[PDB]
């Protein structure tokens, strides 16, 4: 990252969720 | 087209909705999150979220894996720190097999022991995916630095027990933690009778069961990443208080990120507080987090390692701004628009609107209408917003941060 | 058969003793310690530890090496958080061959890219073996725990930085720390005037050159080792105040280790206090560090998982008693001679003294007898004394454990 | 350690020194 363009979004405000699957890639 | 709800005797909810939509989806939904391990058995929740496709005692490993894949299925498990769900999608015609997976995964595993075994350094490889987003360092010491025992828990697995976690461990926590009174059954595109049908007599595991303490803290990471997170919170309100909604409210007042690509943010109190003085790469957002029984309420940094003093700085006086009486009604206003938008918004979609209703069915235990939930948004009243705010200020403060922390303050130092 | 000291106009102290015996030993003390690392080159003092034995201007890698073994030799390094220590031994006749391999290496190493890229693993190497002492997690935290700054640093290099310290890094370390004004040049075995003239040639290194802000904080290590390790300190007083004379003696009163193998330490105050209650394994001692500018005093145990609670409050009590008046001069006594015996015996040895001697020549400017040091430890008053305890119970309290901390009390608890 | 003897004289009141050698193991 090397802009305030692509590092706004990131500053959290989901406490987190952790999701793991079968056929879909873990997040 | 209406939602249907009930509850059994033996306290398991049961929800559904026919849409008569080409895709069907079932959740169900456990009072099972992190919160739930003690010092003994951490990270067993993470391995059990990893562990959905081992054998059970009405399919094998690899009957489940084949049998779904089949069909273009979908199984899936999600963790916060108070639920986890267990998720199967599919086409309508074969809900029937898909729920016979999901009943077997959760009603009986076998968790064999080469298996479980096997499955190990899965934590280690989940896990370090995971961290790569900052974002989780950050948070997960937030909760660890701020609570002293539940909500404490961090969802994946601490290093020292990657290896470690047990048969009978596993066994142990979904024995006692997956129990008719601690479920509900939710369930998109399908009869609302079947699933009653299908949760009584294959969901009658017979009910087998501390508050969360805020204490504050302050946890620390030195590495270089020569951008430094920070997140900076004082106890909040719990889900269900009107003082929850206020909190909410103050969070898209001081503003919870962007609407616009490449946003300048022109209406987030926060992003423009920093952006007077500092211009450079930075973020801000107010970080919001309720639970059943605790919340935490701030916002979070990420800023140049020399700037985290001057941003940290920048956005907690303008949170004792508003604290301190500064808030017009254009603003909260604004704020709530945001909040009653991006509401519905999150409920748009299936998967959305089903982790609401299986949300609310364990928290409550009770349908709220997005109609109704409006009218609690907008019975907000500023003065609350203002007291939220003044809650923060004068609130014990926990801290959790990460980056090359040479300009980063502690709590102690404002 | 008289300790001669000298300082040069440059401040370069030297101190030697010709006891004329077969083996001669040099040191040479520097201001280098772990504290004088900035957030930016954490760890290049521990790699600066491990480098002694690279390529100098003077002499190869291989040369050190080689000619050192020649000769039956040692030739060694030792850090603190204050201070480092280049220790040269041999028989009497190569002291020349040595010491131009102590200057060598302390005036002019070369750090070349190859050789430091090469001993990056090394890091990782020496500081898993030094982490399998579990005193050495506690104690490192421990300082983190309570200081912001300098004395917060550990005397092993932190992960992130293990591949990644570079020659730039050590040559600044070096250049800015090694000064003719820092250093202390201690000679036992040998001739006074001939270290004068070494000094005076060979270590006038131009004087290239914060207070430790105490904070006081908390850190813990969840892992499984059913034996907890916690230490628990307050601020205490810098060496070179008759206040840290009075810590000092309050140690040795509450307990500072075993002086009877298997013994019951009828005399340790901490040891019984905690043993009264609780019959199972266990160990506790008092914890007195005294720096230039700060000191750490509290007392450090080692507890069942589960009876950490139980052991913590029990030692935490009786330092209560002490600062509420209850001590006898018995006791006072009996601690006086502890301290002062093993003072003494601490300087029984080449090493011991080489080491006291070079440690107060950084530390005052000055050698003080055994005698007087005896007297500073007479005139300590049992009212010192319950002042110090006072100062401890009263003091902001920093704490680190690590263990099954199920049972573990944070600060907040007592 | 699996008694109070062995245990006993564990409980630290150096604060830490680190020494590494030329031809002596580093403690």
């Amino acid at each position: 990252v090397l802009c305030r363009e692509s590092l706004r979004g990131q500053a959290a405000g989901r406490p987190l969720v952790a999701s793991v699957s079968l056929n879909v890639p873990a997040s | 087209q209406d939602l249907e709800f009930t509850r059994l005797p033996n306290g398991l909810v049961i929800a559904s909705l026919e849409n008569y939509a080409p895709a069907s989806r079932i959740g169900l939904f456990i009072k099972a999150g992190s919160r739930y391990e003690n010092s003994n058995n951490l990270g067993t929740s993470h391995l059990l979220r990893l562990a959905s496709s081992l054998t059970t005692k009405g399919a094998s490993s690899f009957k489940i894996t084949r049998g779904i894949e089949a069909v273009g299925g979908k199984l899936s498990v999600t963790s916060t720190r108070e639920n986890m769900a267990y998720t199967v999608e599919c086409l309508r015609d074969d809900v029937d097999i898909l729920m016979e997976f999901l009943l077997n995964v959760t009603t009986a595993p076998e968790f064999r022991r080469w298996e479980v075994a096997a499955l190990q350094p899965q934590l280690r490889i989940d896990k370090a995916v995971a961290l790569q987003n900052p974002q989780a360092h950050v948070i997960e010491n937030l909760h660890a630095a701020a609570y002293r025992n539940a909500l404490a828990n961090s969802l994946y697995c601490p290093d020292y027990r990657i290896g470690k976690v047990t048969p009978v461990e596993l066994h142990d926590y979904v024995q006692n933690h997956f129990t008719s009174a601690r479920m509900a059954l939710i369930g998109l595109g399908v009869s609302h009778p079947v699933l009653k049908q299908v949760a009584e007599q294959f969901l009658n595991i017979r009910g087998g069961l501390a508050k969360a303490k805020y204490h504050g803290g302050e946890i620390r990471e030195q590495n270089g990443d020569s951008l430094v997170h920070a997140a900076l919170v004082a106890e909040s309100a719990a889900i269900g208080s009107a003082e929850a909604n206020a909190f909410s409210v103050l969070q898209h007042v001081l503003g919870a990120g962007p609407h616009v690509k490449r946003g300048s943010n022109a209406t987030s109190s926060l992003y423009q507080a920093v952006a007077k003085g500092v211009h450079q790469p930075f973020d801000v957002s107010a970080f919001n987090a309720s639970y059943s029984d605790s919340g935490l309420f701030g916002f979070y940094t990420i800023s140049q390692a020399a700037s985290a003093g001057d941003v940290i700085k920048a956005a907690y006086n303008q949170v004792k701004t508003i604290a301190q009486g500064n808030l017009s009604n254009p603003d909260v206003q604004a704020a709530k628009n945001k909040l009653k938008a991006g509401y519905l918004m999150s409920v748009e979609s299936s998967e959305g609107f089903l982790d609401e209703v299986g949300s609310q069915a364990l928290a409550a235990g009770s349908y709220t209408p997005p109609s109704t939930v409006l009218q609690q948004i907008d019975a907000v009243a500023d003065a609350d917003v203002i007291n939220a705010a003044k809650k923060f200020v004068s609130g014990r403060k926990s801290m959790a941060a990460s980056g090359n922390l040479g300009h980063t303050p502690f709590i102690d130092e404002l």
